[PDB]
């Protein structure tokens, strides 16, 4: 019994953390009516080199 | 095999011309040509993404993380790295207490940290056991090495010489080794009583490089096993090795399920060791030099390690191919092995000394 | 775009005035907020010593501990504020504690990781140099010296500059390489300020000190070369004589002297020329916040300015009522924050190292 | 440098260096293999210093 | 086509644009979207290639990784090559006669392992319904004959996967 | 702050479970079926972990 | 307090000494 | 030199010419696009339909400017001067982006009711001295 | 743009170096293949 | 380019007006540029005389189309 309860509590905490991770990855900070430009570095998200 | 960019250009132009009859999109400096080129570029990017999605279906050509996931799914388990340890024989000058967690660094940079506190009450050398923090193959050292002191202690000489070196430093298995093990597992399926089962049983035990299994060795109820350890200089089993391999085949726990598996109860295995049957070739070299001596010797040794099995017959052509694989020499005529040499299952062929 | 202060236990969202500061010329980034509540309410979530995490929008700017909280009330007004710094500022006013004050043969990263262990700050090393990782032949700690003092003393000799990350870590930062944003006088500038003063920049910086003779090198070094050491670094922007002599900080060699001389020349170059601008938006052009260590392209050509690229040095975000959303961005030349190995734009080893220096994202051979 | 504590922070390191320039110590280990004697001294508290050279006048020698 | 509908919906909406199924915009949208349609078909067939039982592009790689080409893989029939790969990838089992009957029947043959006739270890593989003809399917080449006649595929398979101690004795029935 | 209220409660739950196990566990001094079965159960839990 | 805050915050470029 | 929009049966579409499509390098295509594509209605506007959907373009958040004109709000109007005034204002607002740049010098647009049931708009621009000669066509019907 | 050209040049050079390092294969020392590869590399060095 | 369709101009008996070009046409070089002409002129100016040598005879024999190996 004690072992099961401990395993399930750890599972619940892990799920609570995984929700934060998924919500963090899902949302991007663009939210603006702009015009695309010819930006050579980092064609897909990421960060500029260096 | 994704289509090339020029092929994509051609395909898009054909589609445009088919959909709009009477048109010729191949014309230079035209709207349809520009549209076709842009669409071809987009399709090329998409096809490259498709190709990357492929090529990871099989563990052989997969990338690193996907290969590790494939091995974890298939049940291959890694071996974790170890850490070196040993005596230090540190010299002090008065009564002092070396606190737990002190560090002695070797010239290379590796750092060895004391585990438990030690109290000294004399002005003389004292032996303490230290373990490395690197936890890798670089941990172990030679026989009499020197280790300095990162931070000084109250009354301890900075230098420390280890009369007997450290040992027990190993490395975690690489992805190449994991892939090779998985490939072997898939290629030779586990049945529990097959010849490949006996070969893999005799190979799983530590230190063994090669093994062979003869079914129906001495009748319809017995088998035979013969293993050869190639790391050691001898390269032929000892009675202790044979008995330990017999024990391992008789019973050993499975790391996956935790139950013990082994041979059936009705069969007679009787694993044994092979007997050397050397052959001494006589090869003539035009330039006689130590480099060609080493190259020809190594080629012949490898040729045997590859294509020699107990009970098998090796044609004289094998030696010829092995000696011809060398570069510098001009003539490589062999003279002794002019006939096919064969042997029984107990006899294992081996390359004897060559008489130039 | 709400500024949420994750204090101990719960969130705090609305604020009356926000001011955040960040820079690479400092080891911390301080923040100050203004709170307005009815007289008599309980303000205990905002107390000195609480563990705070500032979060602008959905992104964290600062993390650490709260420092001060002021409350005042007069016959016709009422003002309450709160302040704080990073967790890297814990090292600034705390005395370094280690058992053996001397490190025999260690690198700067290892010394920093051994010094910042009791507090909790994690050290981050970004430089991929082969000379910045050269181990100290010996480094001792003056007693009652703060961690900040010790690490700054070591980093000055190494040429590296020490900074605080946006997540509270220590960072031995690397200057940016790719021009990311553009600041022009016509489109997105409300106010500029270009100061160019030459009261400190000299021509020839020369550093003199003492050689190494403690122990193993004492059986080799002679008597005269122990005292005779020298290093030089010349500037081409000052056409007069204008020399400068620097007494070294620790035991010195020729290469170490040359490194410090440049370190000093480049710091003077960075401190001489200064640009300041007030842009309208907290967010960048792409959408992220404005932070230091960014290479921007300046096109203030309507005011007859001939500078083309600069590096941000200080960013302060403001939420005053009279201001709105503003961020005062300060700018300095990039060539002032480089390590002595690199330069602003004799063998196979030199060619390979050049290639792997031009391409930093590649893995060096080490 | 307007506040009392700010001035204290600004002026402390100079006085710390002044107060730490001269010092006493005890000798724990003496190494004579080098051309100059290398002591292992113990400073104020929880502070050691390995490989500290000793200087003695010409024409006189002694191993403490 | 759905892809041309998607392209037309992506194009702007207004009075100036004509999206009727007979206009030049539609006639060009079909040509523009057909390439991405083929790309999506390839990316979808990768799902079928995921397994060796149905893979067509990656049969060579699935055979090289498994070390497949051997006796149990027939001459040229792509269906038999796929079957051999799909059986070797998931073949793990015991030494019992029931399992050997099941394994032999999973390849399409029919055998029964009956008791010995002369000893104890020499069990008798009675092979029933012998048929050496394999019909050419739609996947295989255009030059293959209608029927391929192959013999002895089960013999060496059972001799390869037989127990180490035991020796089989094959008898053909009809 | 509901995200940071889960681990705080989980710590207390784990502590209470451990205290309950320590309190309710009773020592069996024999070497019989009871002792060997307790050994089997404990070694089974370690195997799973 | 522009300089009075730069003391409480770090200064990787030493003011004195 | 992009494709030109040709009006047939009251609905514009791209057209062919010899080998490929007809091309245009003048303000005609720009005007006929800026006038006759529906842009997003404001939050407070009352749509002519009974629905709650506002038109626009998925690229309006990618092209730095709303695409077209709000002339679609006058789909069903009666003959009153208010609709004429609104049409004049909407055409001015839609075409003022040209006057903001240097591509036109002045715009003069008037609204009127011709033969019963006709909403007549007369838009006269003033191209500068260097602008190319614009395209010329008329709306056509067939079948 | 004009300020984004050097970054793209750096990226192109890096990608080309990576593809050369990933495609290049080793050969046996004494063969005519090794001789031809040596000649080609020496010729490239000669041009530079 | 690839698979370009061509048609006859003047009909020929027992010939269908169809041409496929499975392999595309190759060639099509325009006039030389200034840099290329300058490089050619500098080659002409800077190249040395080649007196009859055992190495030069090999090149002279090998320059003829078809000849692939030479020995002197």
């Amino acid at each position: 019994y004690v072992m099961l309860a401990a395993a399930q509590t750890y599972r619940a905490e892990a799920a609570s953390q995984a929700l934060t991770a998924a919500l963090d990855f899902s949302r991007r900070m663009d939210n603006a009516a702009r015009a695309p430009v010819l930006d050579a570095p980092s064609t897909t998200t990421g960060t500029a080199s260096g | 095999s994704p289509p090339t960019l020029s092929s994509l250009i051609a395909r898009t132009e054909q589609n445009i011309e088919q959909r709009l009859p009477g048109s010729w999109p191949q014309a230079r400096e035209k709207t349809l040509s520009a549209i076709a080129y842009a669409q071809a570029g987009l399709a090329a990017g998409c096809h490259e993404h498709i190709s990357w999605v492929g090529r990871q279906i099989i563990p052989s050509t997969a990338d690193e993380d996907e290969l590790l996931e494939h091995c974890r799914f298939w049940g291959v388990r890694r071996k974790q790295a170890t850490a070196a340890s040993g005596p230090l024989t540190v010299t002090t000058s008065a009564a002092t207490t070396i606190p737990a967690g002190t560090r002695w660094q070797r010239a290379d940079g590796v750092v060895y940290s004391l585990a438990d506190t030690i109290v000294i009450d004399r002005a003389g050398t004292t032996e303490i056991t230290v373990t490395a923090l690197a936890a890798g193959e670089a941990g172990n050292t030679g026989e009499n090495t020197l280790l300095t002191l990162i931070t000084p202690v109250a009354c301890v000489v900075s230098d420390a010489i280890t009369v007997k070196g450290f040992s027990g430093g190993a490395d975690i298995e690489s992805a190449a080794e994991l892939l090779s093990r998985l490939e072997y597992r898939v290629q030779y399926p586990p049945f529990g009583g097959n010849q490949f089962d006996y070969v893999r049983w005799a190979r799983e035990v530590s230190g063994v490089t090669r093994a062979w299994c003869f079914p129906t060795w001495k009748g319809g109820g017995t088998v035979g096993v013969t293993f050869v350890m190639d790391n050691r200089s001898n390269i032929f089993p000892q009675p202790a090795d044979v008995e330990r391999v017999a024990d391992y085949i008789a019973g050993h726990t499975d790391p996956i399920t935790g139950l013990i598996v082994g041979q059936p109860d009705g069969v007679n295995v009787t694993v044994f060791a092979p007997k050397a049957k050397p052959v001494n070739p006589r090869i003539y070299i035009s330039p006689k030099t130590a480099e060609l001596k080493q190259a020809i010797t190594n080629a012949i040794n490898t040729m045997f390690f590859n294509e020699v099995m107990p009970g098998g017959a090796l044609a004289p052509s094998r030696i010829i191919r092995a000696v011809a694989g060398v570069t510098g020499l001009d003539d490589f005529e062999v003279r002794f092995p002019t006939e096919i040499q064969r042997s029984e299952n107990t006899e294992l062929l081996t390359a004897g000394t060559i008489e130039w | 775009n709400t500024v949420t202060l994750r204090a101990d236990g719960r969130l705090f969202t609305g604020w009356t005035s926000v001011s955040v500061t960040r820079s690479i010329e400092s080891v911390a980034g301080y923040f100050e907020l203004g709170v307005n509540v009815p007289p008599g309410t309980d303000l205990s979530g905002l107390a000195p010593g609480k563990k705070f995490t500032l979060e602008i929008g959905g992104q964290i700017v600062c993390t650490g501990y709260i420092d001060s909280r002021r409350r005042q009330m007069t016959a016709d007004s009422m003002k309450i504020t709160v302040a704080g710094r990073d967790k890297t500022a814990d090292l600034i006013d705390c005395a370094a504690v280690y058992s053996g004050g001397q490190w025999k043969n260690r690198t700067l990263e290892q010394i920093a990781r051994d010094l910042c262990a009791p507090y909790g700050v994690t050290v981050r090393w970004e430089l991929s140099d082969k000379e910045s990782s050269a181990a100290f032949p010996g480094f001792t700690l003056d007693h009652s010296e703060t961690v900040y003092e010790a690490l700054v003393r070591a980093s000055r000799a190494r040429g590296v500059l020490m900074t605080s990350n946006a997540a509270g870590e220590l960072v031995f930062s690397r200057a940016a390489s790719t021009a990311t944003d553009e600041l022009v006088l016509g489109e997105n500038l409300l106010t500029l300020d270009f100061e160019e003063d030459f009261r400190d920049r000299f021509s020839e910086y020369t550093v003199k000190g003492y050689a190494r003779a403690n122990g193993a090198e004492g059986d080799d070094i002679d008597a005269k070369s122990i005292v005779s050491r020298k290093g030089t670094a010349t500037d081409s922007d000052v056409t007069r004589y204008r020399p400068m002599i620097i007494i070294a900080d620790s035991k010195i060699t020729a290469k170490d002297a040359q490194a410090r001389a440049l370190r000093e020349q480049r710091r003077r170059l960075a401190k001489s020329i200064t640009f300041e601008a007030e842009i309208d938006g907290w967010t960048r052009k792409d959408g992220q916040l404005w932070m230091p260590n960014l290479l921007v392209t300046i096109d203030a050509s309507k005011y007859a300015i001939k500078t083309t690229e600069l590096l941000v040095s200080k960013v302060t975000l403001i939420l005053n009522d009279q201001d709105g959303l503003k961020t005062r961005v300060s700018l300095a030349p990039r060539e002032g924050f480089l390590v002595p190995v690199e330069s602003d734009r004799g063998g196979i080893d030199a060619l390979v190292e050049d290639y792997y220096r031009r391409h930093p994202e590649k893995t060096p051979p080490w | 440098r307007v506040n009392d504590s700010a001035l204290n922070r600004l002026l402390t390191p100079l006085m710390r260096r002044v107060r730490l320039m001269l010092a006493r110590a005890v000798v724990n280990v003496i190494n004579d293999g080098r051309k100059v004697q290398n002591l292992q001294v113990g400073l104020l508290d929880d502070e050691e210093s390995d490989e500290v050279e000793r200087l003695q006048n010409y024409g006189h020698f002694s191993v403490p | 086509t759905p892809w041309q509908t998607a392209f037309l919906q992506l194009l702007p909406s207004g009075l100036a644009w004509n999206k009727s199924p007979d206009s030049k915009l539609s006639a060009l949208a079909q040509a523009i979207s057909d390439v991405i349609a083929t790309a999506a078909d390839d990316a979808r067939q990768m799902l079928r290639e995921r397994f060796p039982s149905t893979s067509r592009w990656y049969l060579g790689e699935w055979e090289s990784f498994l070390g497949l080409p051997d006796c149990t893989s027939e001459n040229g029939t792509l269906s038999e090559r796929q079957r051999a790969a799909a059986n070797k990838m998931r073949m793990t089992g015991n030494l019992s006669r029931r399992f050997y009957e099941w394994l032999a029947a999973q390849y399409g043959f029919t055998v029964r392992l009956t008791d010995s006739t002369e000893g104890q270890w020499v069990t008798q593989v009675n092979i029933y319904g012998i048929k050496n003809y394999r019909n050419a399917t739609v996947l295989d080449n255009v030059l293959t004959p209608l029927r391929v006649y192959e013999s002895g595929a089960l013999e060496c398979l059972l001799e390869k996967y037989k127990p180490a101690h035991q020796i089989y004795k094959f008898v053909y029935h009809d | 702050d509901t995200s940071a209220a889960v681990p705080a409660q989980a710590v207390a739950v784990t502590g209470s479970l451990g205290d309950t196990l320590s309190s309710v566990w009773q020592t069996v001094k024999d070497g019989t079926a009871a002792a060997t079965a307790v050994m089997e159960a404990v070694t089974g839990v370690i195997d799973d972990i | 307090d522009g300089m009075g805050l730069n003391i409480y915050a770090g200064d990787n470029y030493i003011t004195g000494w | 030199t992009d494709l030109a929009i040709i009006w047939t049966n009251g609905r514009g579409d791209i057209a062919q010419d010899g080998i490929d499509m007809l091309t245009d390098d003048s303000l005609t295509t720009d005007v006929t696009i800026s006038l006759f594509t529906d842009r997003r209605a404001l939050d407070s506007d009352t749509l002519p339909d009974g629905s709650d959907d506002r038109r626009g373009w998925w690229g309006d958040s990618y092209r730095d400017r709303p695409i077209g004109s709000r002339l679609w709000l006058l789909s069903r109007e009666k003959a009153t001067p208010d609709t004429l005034e609104r049409a004049r204002g909407y055409a001015e607002e839609a075409l003022e982006w040209l006057k903001t740049a240097g591509r036109v010098s002045a715009i003069n647009v008037r609204a009127e009711q011709l033969h019963q049931g006709w909403l007549y708009l007369y838009i006269a621009l003033t191209l500068p001295d260097g602008s190319v000669i614009p395209y010329e066509f008329k709306a056509a019907f067939n079948g």
